[PDB]
């Protein structure tokens, strides 16, 4: 009436929970790049000779 | 993201885009300029000076 050891499991199963991979789109930046310092337009000359 | 000392030896990280790839590229630094100091940031030019004179301009900088 006791408790006997009985056959060796055949197989063993593991369970873990797994989501999966989007597709690959690799937004870098908001405002990418480093923008370029640049010309004011037309600007004028602030400085004149005498005479 | 935020990475570690020991996380940012396996991954890349890209500095400018277009630098950026497919595969390699894991992951892209947030300003070109983030790898120098808050008082390295302060001098001006430091790409166009050699590298011994912007280590006295941060020593100068706080006398």
């Amino acid at each position: 009436g006791g408790l006997t050891c009985a056959s060796a499991p055949q197989g063993t199963l593991r369970i873990l929970e797994g989501p999966q991979q989007s597709l690959s789109g690799s937004p870098l930046q908001p405002i990418p790049a480093s923008p370029p310092p640049q010309i004011p337009p037309g600007l004028r000359p602030r400085f004149c000779a005498f005479g | 993201e935020l990475i570690g000392t020991m996380e940012q030896i396996f991954m890349n990280v890209a500095i400018f885009e277009d630098e950026v790839f497919a595969g390699v590229t894991t992951h892209q630094e947030l300003f070109p300029h983030s790898l120098l100091s808050v008082i390295a940031n302060f001098i001006p030019f430091s790409d166009h000076n050699q590298s011994p004179r912007n280590m006295y301009q941060c020593q100068m900088g706080k006398q």
